[PDB]
């Protein structure tokens, strides 16, 4: 008879985001000036470059580590899973849904805004700043690994999801992920395109548009709420 | 059954009401900030920046995409009428959290340099439009020509003591343009600024009120548009490819 | 930092910084640190890098570690864009004002609009002292003395803060009833109209009103506090004062121009005429920040920047006295690390392989010339 | 996968065509001495859309900068192309 | 002049073009300045004849790296060996696929829900196969092709 | 008319007419009245008007009370 709800695993789910997000601030204000202004050094290189590459690694092993383990663990046969069992499923879920929240504030809130302070304050050299180290190549993808894996959980224990793809969870969970590609633009947009450090510039619209897929989450809460009433939680809350 | 009693079943989802809260607080937060930023952002950062005419226009016609989408969400479905109030709010905090921990953290911008605007009385208004009316239309015309002309005046009394005339080495300059001049930019050069330098065709005083009703009607077609737009966002649809 | 990734050929034909001077190498908080010199607009702009009508003065640096107390071009305070002419020559000067201690390298540099960033030498500065001494004193027409460190930061919290108490309120009264599921399911059964009560809707109306009062009686009051008030002062100043200098006496036209590929020299035949001047010699050959020079004929004592200044990369075949009337045609060979580090032999990369640079001839008497050459740079692979 | 490999599939290609010459004391490349040799009358120099460095162009990045910019593009026409040919895939009848 | 210049309004500039002979025949040959934004000003045009066979032309253009070459067929056949290549293997990807029936046993077979049964095991190794080879030969191709041409601009 | 609400600095710094001359303030219908006077383009030309590549010497008059029988600019029609 377990707690319906996991306190710990939302607790992890906030403090190693937290955490591993406040020691990655606290690198980047240590090593951003030393090293970081200037990209055709040695310093620069063993301490961007050498974090750029673990960060990529590390990535990668872990999408596929995490979504692998997760399509692998499926429930085969969903029509044997009690209501209890459902409602813990979902609450475990919703969990999930949390820190993919947490990771897209992390990402597409404060780190964008902190390249934008980063790209008004010097004069940009490479398309490696630290600032974009940080931004694209870290938070960016560990956003979309956090919101690939709460899709794969959703689809593979709910039986609510796993009847087919819920089009409000692709656009929420795919749209995002396109931000990632979209830096190509970005770059092109800033090499070619536009010679000035303007933040408003359309080269960055690609960036919006993604942005507003985002919204899709609405729809997902949606059908998440009626996940959690349709196994007899919703008859007893109208009583 | 799922749960065992009615108390229980008001507790979970009392839990269910926290999370999800959390949850569209801070995806609105993060959507609505990279839309914000990468549409006005340049406006937003700098004392200097803000002016009569494109600051004035430009802020409220970008700012209504997200209230409006989440508005015909939430009213439509909950009956919850804080959409705009929530959305104006998670953008107003993280946009605080970076000024103050990266903007004056790490690049060390005074706080009176690199602020945000105020954007919490057009959200109110449209809120109370919409709560007070019940339709859709009538919210669209009328919070969002509140929404476009509430914002400079909410914005007056922080930005006032700035525009104070000051002789600076032999020539006029104000509060925010000296403070522009003094801390450095080096990305951000002078000429990129979009601010009023005036026209010929410019008249007797009326830089601001023309911006503000200007702003008010473009709000006007977005805020419809957008409607629609969290309206398709909303769909509950299954796809089995 | 952020010219070495610049193209090399486009750091050598816009802008050139010549004889520059530092007031201090190492100031303390709150001191002042003047840099000047002058900047030549070349006369072959490139295509790419719109004319110099709108362009700003600026400081490189990573941060507000200096505020820019005064910028002058020609004389004239520039705090806003201004005009420039291809082909002239400019004085400039910029007077800083120490904010943050450390080891800051600071470049004079010209934002060019429709271009980018002309970065020009950098130069190291040391700042002593702390953050906190720091004061930014202005006096404004009515009266006021304020530091503008501080200025109306408390205004600004205050008015943030109360929006935000507003809207945390408005949200929280909604926010004590049961918010998604229970809601939901009466929506869905038809019980919508009993989700909202009277109660509410004057809440509601009071909040509105509320706020629509409270702006206008903040407007009015912000308006009483500071009647006088101007709007944003901007705009393009025309009309600089470009500098009257003697044409040069000596002619020279570059023969060929080549570099080494894997190579850390440069290579250029040069036929001189002198006309007139008396005797003259080459001392220093400036390409794109770099100063190659010939130790024979001049020194530098203006703390040039070090990893900028070859003290002897200048070898001219025959350097000696140039009779007025001589037509000599030398080898002359630019050679420093300087061409490898600051990525200038990554000319090769570049779609237009063609330099520009200037040359300094001194007579006798110690008199300089500044002749101006541009030609194409051909590569040697074999 | 298709913006990507666009330009790798065409390089042995034009690589012969990049080898750099002295034409007349100016750099020059076999394919700019083919268009200059070769006059197009109808088609001047200052028409062609190519590259010619820009002050906030970086070290050697140009060619994987425009095909990752190109991939994007691609997927985006791709996604638009995909509907666009479901639409012209309709079997339907019309009775005016 | 091999590229664009700049011109000022009011002033005369002497000009030279120097042309070798490719073709016979009678030229009515002009010489023209191609303003952008404005288009075609055409000069005075002569008739030129020039006489002989065009197999007898040559274009020899000494490059830095030490070759001499004739623009006329200089990598005429690398470009043909390649196009050659590629559309080969297009045509046996779609060769492949097409020894079966095509387009009415198909169609109905995925009408009445046979998809699956269309492509086998053998198909997805084959497909397998076609993209890996594709990619490695497009690595290897550009791989060579810097070897042999190490000096580009 | 229309003037007084133009901008004070873009009437200061745009064009300055001086020594002018009108032949008559009293005219009959039919009859001829010549305006003449030299114009002074201000250097520091403001950034948000273009430069007068393209201008046109025109009369401000509530309409065709009068009609322009011909306007000469450097004494070229
Ligand atoms: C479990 C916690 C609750 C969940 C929410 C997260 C709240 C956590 C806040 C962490 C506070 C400590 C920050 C100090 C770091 C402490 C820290 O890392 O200090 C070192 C760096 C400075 O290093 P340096 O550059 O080498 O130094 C030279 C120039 N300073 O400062 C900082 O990083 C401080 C500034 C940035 C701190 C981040 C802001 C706090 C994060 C808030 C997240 C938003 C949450 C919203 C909730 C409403
Ligand atoms: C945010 C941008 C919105 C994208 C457009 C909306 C999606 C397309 C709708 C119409 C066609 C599909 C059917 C209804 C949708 C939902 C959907 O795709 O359902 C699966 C259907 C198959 O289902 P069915 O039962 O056979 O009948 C059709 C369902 N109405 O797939 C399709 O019809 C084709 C694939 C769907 C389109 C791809 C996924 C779209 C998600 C965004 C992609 C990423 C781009 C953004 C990145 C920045
Ligand atoms: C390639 C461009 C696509 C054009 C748009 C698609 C055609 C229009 C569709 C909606 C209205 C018609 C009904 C469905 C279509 C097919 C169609 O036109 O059917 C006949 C119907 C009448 O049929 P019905 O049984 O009464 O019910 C409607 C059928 N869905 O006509 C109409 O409804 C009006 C005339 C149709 C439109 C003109 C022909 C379009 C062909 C292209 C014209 C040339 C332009 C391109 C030249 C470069
Ligand atoms: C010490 C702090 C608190 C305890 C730590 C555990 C988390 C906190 C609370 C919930 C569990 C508490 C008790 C658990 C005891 C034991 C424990 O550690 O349980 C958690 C999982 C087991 O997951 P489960 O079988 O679903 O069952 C969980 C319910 N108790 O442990 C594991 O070993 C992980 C499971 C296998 C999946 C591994 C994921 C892939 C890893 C590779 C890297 C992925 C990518 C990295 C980022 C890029
Ligand atoms: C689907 C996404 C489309 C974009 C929608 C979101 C807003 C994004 C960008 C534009 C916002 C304005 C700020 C500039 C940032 C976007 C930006 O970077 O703009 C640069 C220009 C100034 O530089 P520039 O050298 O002129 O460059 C032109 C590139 N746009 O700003 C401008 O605003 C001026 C450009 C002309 C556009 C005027 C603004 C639109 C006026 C209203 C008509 C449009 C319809 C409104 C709805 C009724
Ligand atoms: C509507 C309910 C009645 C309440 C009053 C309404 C607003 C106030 C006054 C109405 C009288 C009109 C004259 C204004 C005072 C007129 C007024 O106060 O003008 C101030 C300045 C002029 O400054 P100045 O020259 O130094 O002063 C001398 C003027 N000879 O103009 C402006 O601010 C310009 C007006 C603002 C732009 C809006 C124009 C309206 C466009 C129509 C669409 C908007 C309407 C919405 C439709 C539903
Ligand atoms: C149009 C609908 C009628 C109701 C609104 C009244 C219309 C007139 C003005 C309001 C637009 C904003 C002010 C700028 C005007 C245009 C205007 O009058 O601008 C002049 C100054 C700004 O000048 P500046 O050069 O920046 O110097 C500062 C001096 N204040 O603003 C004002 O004088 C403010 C005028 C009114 C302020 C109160 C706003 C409250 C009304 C708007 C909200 C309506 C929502 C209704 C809810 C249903
Ligand atoms: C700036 C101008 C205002 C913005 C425009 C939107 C305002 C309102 C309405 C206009 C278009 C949206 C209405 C919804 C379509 C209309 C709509 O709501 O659904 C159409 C169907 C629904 O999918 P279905 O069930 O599979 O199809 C069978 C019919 N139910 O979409 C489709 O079939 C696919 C196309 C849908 C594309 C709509 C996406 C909405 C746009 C998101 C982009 C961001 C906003 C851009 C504007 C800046
Ligand atoms: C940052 C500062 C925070 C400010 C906090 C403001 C307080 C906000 C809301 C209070 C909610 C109380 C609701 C009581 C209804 C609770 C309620 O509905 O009670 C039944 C009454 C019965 O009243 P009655 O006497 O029979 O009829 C009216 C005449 N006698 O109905 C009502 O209609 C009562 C309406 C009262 C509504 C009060 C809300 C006004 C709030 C404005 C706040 C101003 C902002 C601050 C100014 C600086
Ligand atoms: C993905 C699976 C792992 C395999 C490795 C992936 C690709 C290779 C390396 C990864 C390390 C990153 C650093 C690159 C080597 C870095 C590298 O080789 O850069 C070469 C040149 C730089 O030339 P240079 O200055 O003379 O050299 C000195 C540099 N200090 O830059 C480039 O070519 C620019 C990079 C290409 C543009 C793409 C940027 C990425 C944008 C994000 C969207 C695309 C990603 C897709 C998302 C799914
Ligand atoms: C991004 C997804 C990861 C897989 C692809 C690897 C990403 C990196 C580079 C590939 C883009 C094309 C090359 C230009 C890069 C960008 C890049 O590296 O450009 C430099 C040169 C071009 O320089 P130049 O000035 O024109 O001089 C010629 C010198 N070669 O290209 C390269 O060095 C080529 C790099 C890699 C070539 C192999 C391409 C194979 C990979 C692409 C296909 C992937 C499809 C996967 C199928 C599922
Ligand atoms: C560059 C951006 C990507 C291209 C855009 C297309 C990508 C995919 C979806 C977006 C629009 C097409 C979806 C089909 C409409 C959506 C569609 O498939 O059919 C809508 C109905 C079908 O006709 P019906 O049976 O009579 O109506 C009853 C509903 N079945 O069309 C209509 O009623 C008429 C309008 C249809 C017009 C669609 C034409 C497609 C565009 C061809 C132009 C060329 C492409 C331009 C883009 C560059
Ligand atoms: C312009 C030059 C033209 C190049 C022509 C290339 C030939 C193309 C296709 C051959 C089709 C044979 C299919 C046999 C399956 C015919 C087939 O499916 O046979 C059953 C086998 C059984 O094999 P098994 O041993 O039981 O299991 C595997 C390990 N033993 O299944 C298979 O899966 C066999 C897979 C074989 C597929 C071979 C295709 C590879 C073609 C690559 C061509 C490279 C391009 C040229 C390089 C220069
Ligand atoms: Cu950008
Ligand atoms: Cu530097
Ligand atoms: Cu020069
Ligand atoms: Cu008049
Ligand atoms: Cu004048």
């Amino acid at each position: 008879e377990a707690p319906l709800l996991d306190k710990k695993w939302l607790t992890f789910a906030l403090a190693i985001y937290t955490v591993f997000y406040l020691w990655v601030r606290w690198y980047e204000g240590v090593y951003g000036w030393s090293a970081g202004l200037d990209s055709f050094a040695p310093e620069f290189e063993t301490y961007w470059m050498n974090f750029l590459y673990t960060e990529i690694v590390l990535e990668i092993v872990t999408a596929s580590i995490l979504w692998g383990y997760l399509w692998k663990t499926r429930d085969r046969n969903l029509a044997a899973l009690t209501p209890r069992e459902e409602l813990r499923r979902n609450f475990t879920h919703l969990v999930w849904l949390v820190a993919y929240a947490w990771a897209i504030y992390w990402g597409a809130s404060y780190f964008t805004e902190q390249d934008g302070t980063w790209h008004q304050t010097i004069v940009r050299d490479t398309d490696f700043t630290p600032s974009h180290i940080i931004e694209f190549y870290l938070s960016y993808p560990i956003y979309i690994i956090t919101g690939f894996a709460a899709f794969i959980y959703a689809k593979t224990r709910l039986p609510f999801f796993a009847k087919g793809i819920s089009l409000p969870y692709l656009v929420l969970v795919v749209g995002p992920f396109m931000i990632l590609p979209n830096v190509g633009l970005n770059e092109w947009g800033h090499t070619f395109w536009f010679m000035e450090e303007l933040f408003v510039a359309p080269l960055h619209y690609g960036f919006v548009i993604f942005g507003w897929l985002a919204l899709a989450v609405m729809g997902t809460l949606t059908q998440t709420f009626y996940s959690f009433a349709q196994g007899g939680l919703g008859q007893s809350l109208c009583e | 059954s799922a749960v065992r009693s009615h108390a229980e079943a008001v507790q979970v989802s009392r839990t269910i009401d926290w999370m999800a809260l959390f949850v569209v607080f801070f995806v609105i937060v993060g959507s609505y900030h990279i839309h914000a930023m990468l549409t006005m952002g340049d406006w937003d950062f700098w004392s200097d920046w803000k002016d009569r005419r494109l600051w004035v226009t430009v802020t409220p016609i970008v700012l209504v995409t997200f209230p409006a989408a989440v508005q015909s969400y939430l009213w439509e479905r909950y009956r919850l009428p804080w959409g705009a109030t929530v959305c104006v709010l998670g953008l107003l905090l993280g946009e605080w959290i970076n000024r103050y921990f990266n903007f004056w953290g790490w690049t060390y911008f005074p706080i009176n340099f690199v602020f945000p605007a105020s954007l919490v009385p057009g959200a109110i208004i449209l809120d109370t439009v919409l709560m007070l009316s019940g339709s859709y239309l009538f919210t669209a015309i009328v919070g969002a020509m509140g929404w476009g002309l509430i914002f400079y005046p909410g914005n007056w009394p922080i930005i006032a003591p700035l525009h104070v005339p000051v002789e600076y080495n032999g020539m006029l300059m104000s509060i925010a343009d000296i403070q522009g001049y003094n801390y450095v930019r080096t990305g951000t050069p002078e000429y990129i600024r979009m601010v009023e330098k005036g026209t010929l065709r410019t008249f007797g005083k009326d830089v601001a009120p023309v911006s503000a009703f200007f702003s008010a009607f473009m709000s006007i077609l977005i805020y419809f548009m957008w409607h629609f737009i969290g309206r398709w966002f909303s769909n509950e649809r299954f796809l089995q490819s | 930092h952020g010219e070495k990734s610049q193209a090399a050929f486009m750091r050598m034909r816009t802008i050139h910084w010549y004889d520059l001077s530092w007031s201090k190498e190492k100031v303390k908080i709150n001191e002042t640190v003047e840099i000047k010199g002058k900047f030549h607009v070349f006369e072959g702009w490139p295509e790419t890098v719109d004319e110099p009508d709108v362009a700003f003065l600026n400081v490189g640096m990573p941060g507000p570690v200096f505020i820019r107390k005064e910028s002058y071009i020609g004389g004239q305070l520039v705090p806003r864009s201004v005009r420039l002419e291809i082909g002239k020559t400019y004085d400039f000067r910029v007077v800083l004002k120490a904010r943050r201690p450390g080891d800051w390298h600071v470049h004079t540099m010209m934002n060019v609009q429709g271009g980018g960033p002309i970065i020009g030498p950098g130069k190291w500065i040391t700042v002593e002292g702390s953050m906190s001494e720091f004061r930014n004193p202005v006096t404004t027409l009515t009266g006021q003395t304020v530091d503008l460190e501080n200025y109306n930061e408390g205004n600004t919290y205050f008015w943030h803060a109360f929006w935000f108490a507003i809207g945390v309120a408005w949200i929280g009264y909604w926010s004590r009833r049961p918010i998604f599921i229970p809601r939901l399911l009466m929506v869905d059964a038809g019980r919508a109209d009993e989700l909202v009560s009277a109660t509410d809707r004057k809440v509601a109306m009071g909040f509105l009103a509320a706020t629509i009062l409270i702006v206008v009686m903040a407007m009015s009051s912000a308006n009483s506090k500071y009647p006088i008030t101007i709007p944003l002062q901007a705009g393009t100043m025309r009309g600089m004062k470009p500098l009257e200098l003697p044409a040069p006496t000596v002619s020279v036209k570059v023969e060929d121009a080549t570099y080494r590929v894997p190579g850390r020299a440069m290579r250029m035949k040069l036929t001189i005429t002198n006309h007139g001047n008396s005797p003259i010699r080459l001392g220093e050959f400036y390409t794109a920040s770099v100063r190659f020079l010939d130790s024979d004929v001049y020194k530098d004592t203006t703390g040039y920047p070090e990893d900028l200044l070859a003290e002897d990369g200048l070898s001219v075949s025959d350097n000696s006295p140039l009779a007025p009337g001589e037509t000599r045609t030398v080898d002359v060979t630019a050679s420093d690390a300087a061409w490898e580090v600051y990525r200038l032999s990554d000319i090769i990369y570049d779609p237009d392989s063609r330099f520009a640079g200037l040359l300094f001839f001194f007579d006798a008497t110690g008199n300089r010339q500044v002749v101006q050459i541009d030609a194409p740079l051909i590569p040697s692979f074999m």
